[PDB]
């Protein structure tokens, strides 16, 4: 650890994992309602196992100024298309999943 | 005292009148001060260090309405500071340069005075144009007379500067020999400087004026990136010419742990002289550098042929999970590391 | 307006912009490779028109403390399926898309 | 001057001899002065207000040594500052509670004085665990003697404060009143603190000492928030109870533009009182909110009824572009605003 990067390298000011997630079975969908996430899929005759790609924050920010600032850091969310199910209706819907982790920055005093 | 002096009040030696320094650095009553006024006096001709002993604070000078007319390149030499000096009114024909030897005077009055102008004050000159120790408001002008700050300009100049390194390149354990060709008129001075040279065997006093020989023999590494300089003073001013040397050895390389922080890093260094040309591996086969996945090196430190970087992956994934290789090499042959890095566990 | 919001609320480090991309024909695989995006896809049925969600950094960053930091606000990306042309033959495969905006901090 | 007082040298007036205050206000010399040493001097029983008559800036008094027997309180009223009091070996039975009044006095000696031990003396025993005014070390005991910073403790108390607001609610242009009840046995003053009852006309002395009547006439609105206080002062120490009014008006609601921060907000405000109960429409229809869309108010302000917030918006999209109705509802009916937001795009 006394490579010169651990103190020269560029830096998060919020730190996130990346992890496939293979085993997600509800979800929010874009109007917000909660909905079934199914496990496999079929495209073009081809049997899928749905996954997904999800960075989150790894559980006040880096670098802030906390003389002026309260902070900390949060998992944001992107939308992607999932097949799901509302009812006896399989579609082909987006859905709400973990993307990114960013610093949300607050006034204090 | 009072006798011809020492009044004032703070730090101050007053003898605005004949001089009498002959028991003034004897027992005067303290060899400490901060402003002399000697602006009128008979003698003063010669103006010395031996003049000045007495080691003291200072910051204001006054020689002005006095006879001195030759000041060797020394005197203050013991004041440190001096930040005001007057010798206006006087009878100093004129000023030898290395006498304020950047003692950052700011303020220096020189006139009144024959002043005669010669390329002996090309240094006055600039101070004028560049407007520094407070020269332009004074007007000076020329003694005899061709008048003033005005003058033939181009017809003064510092020496010029050219040091011939061998031409072939080198290898650890050898003699680098070397000359430094001081061409100019006006001749004085000369002598070159070594930066710590520790780790090697110099050999100097080689040469007289119109060249300076040094030689290095049985050259470690450790002469990479050591400025090596010489001298050279004409009537007025110096200049300081400096070159390196480059003595080569084979490649060396490391790989540590990879790191995650806001990208993926992969830290390396790597050493070598000449520097080595680098090529990464994943698992054995050549990796091509994207916009995703690339070579960075951090800024190369003071004196010292490694390098330092990571190869930076941005935002990888379990299908980069494999044994990185880092390949350096030059002339003598390559060096090789390789290092086994997860991102993320796979389905 | 003057509104108590615009002092007391809680603001981002780094500004960004959201949209949706219907007009994607070109992204890089996983493998970092260039790949082509199918316009269209179809399940066993009629067929839904390829359409990405994209979050990119709006034209240092918010609060930082300048005295030890210097920063600089930058777009992530993330993996996300796709109708894809491998260069060979269509296959479902992650494209890299952008998706956020985040502050990247060097010390001085 | 000189003649039975004032030596020192610097701001200092130093009579450490006899009674000559008789004329030490006429023709003193200086109004000015900073310590003052009367300890020794046969006269001088009562130290009042009129004995210190001379604006001064002082730091430190010397009143040991003396037949000082009583200090109403009132004397240190002149002397702003003081920090040092020094009474001590003297004829003082006990040293009133308002004596002090917070002079940020840091060193106050009472000592081989007589000092009888009453409740009076509560405040002293406070400074003593409080360990504040530098008592602790002195010793203190009590005359006649019952001895010292010892002493009964609990049946010595401050008084008991009550406030009875009116049972029923309140409507504009109402009266209000109310009564003020001390019960203690100390028993001294009383009185009201209206803090700025600009907005309503206000008629007190409506009681004595058991209880204190106050009436709020013609009530505005403009009397919400507004700290309506009670004082009591016994034979050592004060307590003071303060009580609110709560006036109620109707609803108002206002929308801003919505704006992108970390979350998209459409900033809103609402006054009335009662506080309206808040509900929004999308569309015409009512919005449920979730942990995505959600209502969410600013700290309250000291004295306003007013309320600021967001209707708050994590990450929506074209779906979520429409029409924002924000409904306020209380007592006198309800208030509403809407507003067009779009947060999105959508093909
Ligand atoms: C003898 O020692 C030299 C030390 O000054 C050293 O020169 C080299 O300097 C750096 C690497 O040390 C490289 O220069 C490059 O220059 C280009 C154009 O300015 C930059 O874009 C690039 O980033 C880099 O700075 C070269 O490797 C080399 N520079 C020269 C002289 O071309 C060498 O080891 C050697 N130099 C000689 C005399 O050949
Ligand atoms: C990344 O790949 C490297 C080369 O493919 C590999 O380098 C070395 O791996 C091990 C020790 O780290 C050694 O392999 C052995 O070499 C002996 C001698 O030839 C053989 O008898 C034996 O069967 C085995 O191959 C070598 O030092 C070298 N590999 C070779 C043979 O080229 C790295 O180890 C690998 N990264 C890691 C550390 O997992
Ligand atoms: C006089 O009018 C006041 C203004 O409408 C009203 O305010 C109070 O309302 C309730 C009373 O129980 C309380 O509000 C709570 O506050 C806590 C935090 O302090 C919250 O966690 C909770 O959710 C709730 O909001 C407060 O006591 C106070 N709140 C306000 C508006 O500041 C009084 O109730 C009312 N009293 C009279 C004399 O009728
Ligand atoms: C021999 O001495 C030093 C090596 O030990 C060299 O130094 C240099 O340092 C940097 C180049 O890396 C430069 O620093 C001057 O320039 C910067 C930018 O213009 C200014 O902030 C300031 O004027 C710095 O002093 C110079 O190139 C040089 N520093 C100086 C002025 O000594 C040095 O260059 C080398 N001899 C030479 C001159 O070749
Ligand atoms: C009349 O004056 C003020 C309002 O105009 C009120 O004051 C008080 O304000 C707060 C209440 O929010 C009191 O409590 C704070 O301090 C305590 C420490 O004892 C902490 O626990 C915390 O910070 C509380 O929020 C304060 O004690 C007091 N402030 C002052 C002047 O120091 C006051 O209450 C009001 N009269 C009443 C009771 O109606
Ligand atoms: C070093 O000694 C110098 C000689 O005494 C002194 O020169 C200055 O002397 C006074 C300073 O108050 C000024 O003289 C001026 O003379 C003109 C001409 O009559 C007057 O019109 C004007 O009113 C003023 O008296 C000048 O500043 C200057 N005079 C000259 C040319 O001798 C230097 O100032 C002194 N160096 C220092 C410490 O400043
Ligand atoms: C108000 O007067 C107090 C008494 O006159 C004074 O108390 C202090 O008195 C003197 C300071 O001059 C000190 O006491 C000394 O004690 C030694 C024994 O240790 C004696 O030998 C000596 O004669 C003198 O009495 C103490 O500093 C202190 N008295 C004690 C011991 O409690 C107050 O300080 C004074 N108030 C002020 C600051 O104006
Ligand atoms: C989103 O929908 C709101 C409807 O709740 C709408 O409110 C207003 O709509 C119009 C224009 O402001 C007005 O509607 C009136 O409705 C009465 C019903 O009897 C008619 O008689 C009258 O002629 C008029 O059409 C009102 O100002 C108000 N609607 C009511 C009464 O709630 C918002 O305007 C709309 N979003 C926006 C701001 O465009
Ligand atoms: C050399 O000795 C002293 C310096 O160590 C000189 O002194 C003076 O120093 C400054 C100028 O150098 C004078 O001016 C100061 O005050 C002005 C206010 O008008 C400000 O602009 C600023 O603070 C300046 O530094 C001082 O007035 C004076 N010092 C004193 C006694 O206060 C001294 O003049 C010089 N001797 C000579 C004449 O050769
Ligand atoms: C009233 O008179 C003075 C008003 O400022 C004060 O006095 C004291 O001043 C300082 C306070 O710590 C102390 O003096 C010592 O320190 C000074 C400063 O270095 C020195 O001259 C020397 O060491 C002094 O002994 C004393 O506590 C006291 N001064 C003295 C020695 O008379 C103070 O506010 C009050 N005087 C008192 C103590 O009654
Ligand atoms: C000789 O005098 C000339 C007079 O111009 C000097 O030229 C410089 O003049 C300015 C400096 O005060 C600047 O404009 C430049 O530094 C330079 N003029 C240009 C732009 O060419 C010159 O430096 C002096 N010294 C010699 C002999 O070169
Ligand atoms: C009376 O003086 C005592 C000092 O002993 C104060 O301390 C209290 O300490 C405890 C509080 O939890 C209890 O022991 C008592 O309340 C009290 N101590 C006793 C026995 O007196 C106490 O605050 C003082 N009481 C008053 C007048 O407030």
């Amino acid at each position: 650890s006394s490579h010169p990067i651990f103190h020269r390298g560029e830096f998060s000011v919020c730190d996130s994992v990346s992890v496939w997630v293979g085993d997600k079975t509800t979800a929010t969908d874009i109007k917000g309602k909660e909905v079934m996430v199914l496990g496999e899929v079929n495209i073009n005759n081809s049997v899928f196992k749905q996954y997904f790609f999800e960075t989150k924050c790894r559980d006040g920010c880096r670098g802030i100024d906390s003389k002026h600032w309260n902070s900390y850091c949060t998992t944001t969310h992107t939308f992607v298309k999932a097949l799901t199910m509302d009812g006896k209706q399989a579609a082909w819907r987006f859905i709400r999943i973990d993307t990114a982790c960013v610093c949300v920055l607050s006034r204090k005093a | 005292c009072p006798d011809a002096c020492c009044p004032h009040g703070s730090s101050g030696l007053r003898c605005t009148r004949d001089g009498a320094l002959d028991s003034l650095h004897h027992l005067p009553g303290a060899e400490n001060l901060t402003e002399l006024y000697i602006e009128n006096q008979q003698h003063l001709q010669h103006l010395e260090l031996r003049d000045l002993r007495g080691l003291g604070e200072l910051r204001n000078l006054t020689i002005v309405k006095s006879g001195l007319r030759f000041v060797a390149p020394d005197a203050f030499h013991f004041t440190p500071r001096l930040s005001r000096l007057n010798l206006s009114f006087n009878a100093l024909e004129s000023l030898s340069w290395k006498t304020v030897q950047g003692l950052s005077l700011q303020e220096l009055v020189l006139s009144g005075n024959p002043l005669h102008c010669s390329c002996a004050l090309r240094w006055l000159q600039r101070w004028e144009e560049e407007g520094l120790g407070g020269v332009p408001e004074q007007k000076l002008q020329c003694h005899g007379q061709g008048p003033l700050a005005h003058m033939p300009n181009a017809s003064c100049g510092v020496p010029t500067l050219k040091v011939q390194v061998p031409n072939a390149s080198v290898d650890v354990g050898d003699d680098v020999l070397l000359r430094c060709q001081v061409e100019g008129r006006g001749l004085e001075q000369a002598g070159w400087i070594l930066t710590e040279l520790e780790q090697s065997a110099t050999v100097m006093k080689s040469g007289g004026l119109p060249s300076l020989g040094l030689t290095l023999a049985n050259v470690t590494s450790d002469l990479n990136r050591k400025n090596v300089t010489c001298w050279a003073e004409n009537d007025v001013g110096r200049a300081e010419v400096s070159v390196q040397v480059n003595v080569s050895f084979p490649a060396s390389v490391q790989l540590h742990t990879a790191v995650e922080m806001h990208h993926w890093c992969i830290p390396f260094s790597v050493d070598g002289q000449p520097a080595p040309s680098l090529r990464w591996l994943f698992n054995g086969s050549v990796l091509n550098e994207t916009s995703f996945i690339f070579t960075e090196f951090l800024e190369p430190a003071a004196n010292e042929t490694v390098r330092h970087g990571c190869l930076r992956l941005n935002q990888p994934t379990h299908v980069n999970n494999g044994n990185y290789t880092l390949l350096a090499a030059n002339p003598f042959g390559q060096a090789s590391a390789s290092i086994m890095a997860a991102f993320m566990d796979n389905p």
